[PDB]
């Protein structure tokens, strides 16, 4: 068996955990797994069944610096799971580039669709429309040909903005 | 039916009147306290484990303090109380409550084996209560991120 992803994380001090934290973690049973919880289930109260598949979800974007899914093999999750990325700030880009407008061109659920299991329990979350998920693309304006494209990469906009000329 | 997927998420657990459900070491073991002193609620988060179960449709939810994810809330029918139990003794299948969604993102937890009996609040502690014998808000809790 394998210790669960969140159990591993909450065994270490808060300063040693990745930030941000996974929003949810879903475990897929092998075809031979009879029950969801039990001595032969996905979870037996101590650890998680061998061959189970794990898929973390981050509301900040698709995971970075590792794999999006892993399998329980020999007490370890292989390959190494990715961690949650940081979001980027629309207002920060508008300010650093002196842009007149910044509009998102993709939604976070395109690259990072929420699992169905996230609707099972209402967990209250802070909403901040100024933040966009990792991997979301935007377009900024200068107010001819003054249109620049940007991508959110783990809290940083790519590429660096060419600040608009003084009107 | 196929085997239902199992999901886990951290959350902060609070009551209807916005009191923290916290965990404190008492004589060596963790107890559950309903606190309204304003202390930081980060260390007192819970680890939720939940899955769908076909009902003749039901969301089953299990709850552990992040301070010790090897123990979880459990309904004691021999004392009519809410306690923490460790997985080397108590079976995990008996450790899931039936989630009921209420208004304004509040939820309630019904005992799987004691229909109509819910997790409630009595004297700054969690207890088992009868839905009809209580007001709505007595069994209403809120799960919040961070
Ligand atoms: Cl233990």
């Amino acid at each position: 068996g394998c210790k669960g992803i969140l159990e591993m994380l909450f065994d270490m001090p808060k300063e040693e955990r990745p930030s941000p934290m996974y929003d949810s973690v879903t475990y897929d049973p092998t075809p031979n797994t009879p029950t969801t919880v039990g001595k032969d289930g996905i979870w037996n109260g101590v650890d998680y069944r061998q061959g189970s598949t794990v898929k973390p979800y981050c509301d900040t974007g698709p995971v970075i610096q590792g794999s999006s899914k892993a399998v329980c093999v020999s007490g370890k999750w292989v390959p190494t799971l990715g961690v949650c990325p940081k979001m980027c700030s629309i207002g920060s880009l508008k300010e650093n580039g002196k842009f007149v407008d910044v509009t998102a061109t993709t939604k976070g659920d395109e690259l990072n669709p929420p699992p169905r299991e996230q609707t099972l329990i209402p967990i209250v979350r802070k909403v901040d429309k100024d933040k966009v998920q990792h991997g979301v693309k935007v377009v900024a304006l200068c107010k001819a040909e003054g249109v620049q494209e940007f991508e959110c990469d783990n809290g940083k906009w790519k590429p660096e903005p060419v600040p608009c000329p003084e009107p | 039916q196929g085997t239902s997927l199992l999901t886990q998420s951290p959350a902060s657990l609070s009551t209807y009147n916005d009191q923290s459900v916290s965990f404190v070491l008492e004589n060596g073991c963790y107890v559950i306290n309903v606190d309204d002193s304003g202390k930081d609620q980060e260390q007192d988060q819970v680890l939720l484990r939940y899955y769908e179960s076909p009902c003749p449709k039901k969301v089953m939810v299990n709850m552990s303090p992040i301070k010790d994810t090897d123990i979880w809330l459990h309904a004691n029918d021999k004392d009519y109380s809410v306690e923490l139990q460790r997985g080397d003794v108590s079976p995990p299948e008996q450790a899931f409550f039936v989630l009921h969604k209420k208004s304004s993102d509040f939820v309630s937890f019904e005992c799987k084996n004691l229909p109509g009996t819910y997790i409630g609040v009595k004297d700054n502690q969690l207890a088992l209560v009868e839905e009809k014998d209580e007001s709505c808000n007595n069994i209403m809790f809120k799960l919040s991120k961070i």
